[PDB]
């Protein structure tokens, strides 16, 4: 249940 | 500059329970942390799938300290590399992406103590993580101090209370925001007699006795987090321990065990001024 984080970090 | 919090010490403001710590210098059953209360609190986040791995702490603009079993633990086929993890600094909310507040960093290199004993009792449960790029400090991001021999000697005493923080389970179910609890350090003999596990000098335990009335302990997800104390000498916050292990959570007659940071400071300094 974690909010998606920016793709830049992924 | 370490250990001085932007929203507290720097402004001569004190958090709601710090006085309990000072008065003793003669997460289960914890409370919600105030904003900026632990600017060194770090979250170890797993990419695929997205989940909370462990707690950690910021000790410089480029280094993060955590428990080695958070990264390597063969008994559960756990073995993470730099490309599998992310470090989230400055957070308060466990699940929300705190835009404009938190900072996320990739890892450049992981360093596990060469004598970490995962086979038996998690002796030397410590690891360093070098961030790819330095993180900028702010009101919510600020490093904690590592203790010197003298500070460790006068603060690491039975009955003296430390503080633990983390987003771990609230029971042996999850918190919305960072939790905090103040726990007393426990005499070595009492620690030894509460378990069958062989306790070494690189550890110390903390928690209330079953007859003390008060409760409190770390739990799943909290591992790798910091056990910190506030020096009554220079008002700075020092990291004395690392949440390492325990048998269950907040169980009577049991105590949480922490990696003794000072006892391993030699290895820490060695890695820092040699690899970065
Ligand atoms: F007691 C044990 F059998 C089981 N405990 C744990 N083994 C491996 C990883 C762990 O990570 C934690 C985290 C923790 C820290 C402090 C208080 C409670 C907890 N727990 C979280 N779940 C159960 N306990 N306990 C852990 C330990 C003793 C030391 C050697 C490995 N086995």
């Amino acid at each position: 249940d974690f909010e998606e984080i920016p793709e830049e970090y992924l | 500059d370490c250990g001085l919090r932007p929203l507290f010490e720097k402004k001569s403001l004190e958090d709601k329970t710090e006085r309990e710590l000072l008065e003793s210098y003669i997460i289960v059953e914890g409370s919600d942390a105030e904003i900026g209360m632990s600017p060194w609190q770090v979250m170890l986040f797993r990419k695929s799938p997205q989940e909370l791995l462990c707690g950690a702490s910021l000790i410089s603009d480029r280094w993060v300290l955590t428990a080695a079993h958070c990264l390597l633990y063969p008994p559960w086929d756990k073995n993470f590399t730099e490309n599998d993890l992310l470090v989230r600094i400055g957070k308060h909310s466990r699940t929300r992406y705190e835009r404009n507040i938190e900072k996320i960093s990739m890892l450049e290199k992981i360093y596990i103590h060469p004598r970490y004993n995962w086979r038996e009792n998690l002796d030397r449960d410590i690891a360093l993580m070098k961030l790819k790029k330095p993180v900028a400090f702010s009101d919510y991001i600020h490093p904690v101090c590592l203790p010197d021999r003298e500070t460790a000697a006068s603060l690491l005493q039975a009955g003296y209370k430390g503080r633990v923080t983390g987003w771990g389970n609230l029971k042996e179910g999850q918190p919305s925001v960072l939790q905090v609890v103040n726990l007393p350090i426990v005499e070595r003999p009492v620690c030894k007699d509460s378990t069958r596990i062989r306790i070494t000098d690189n550890m110390f335990c903390a928690g209330y006795k079953p007859d003390e009335g008060k409760r409190g302990d770390a739990c799943e997800g909290d591992s790798g987090g910091p056990f910190v104390m506030k020096s009554p000498f220079n008002n700075r916050w020092y990291q004395m321990g690392i949440v390492s292990w325990g048998e269950g959570c907040d169980r009577d007659g049991k105590y949480g065990f922490y990696t003794h940071v000072f006892r391993l400071k030699k290895w820490i300094q060695k890695v820092i001024d040699q690899f970065g």
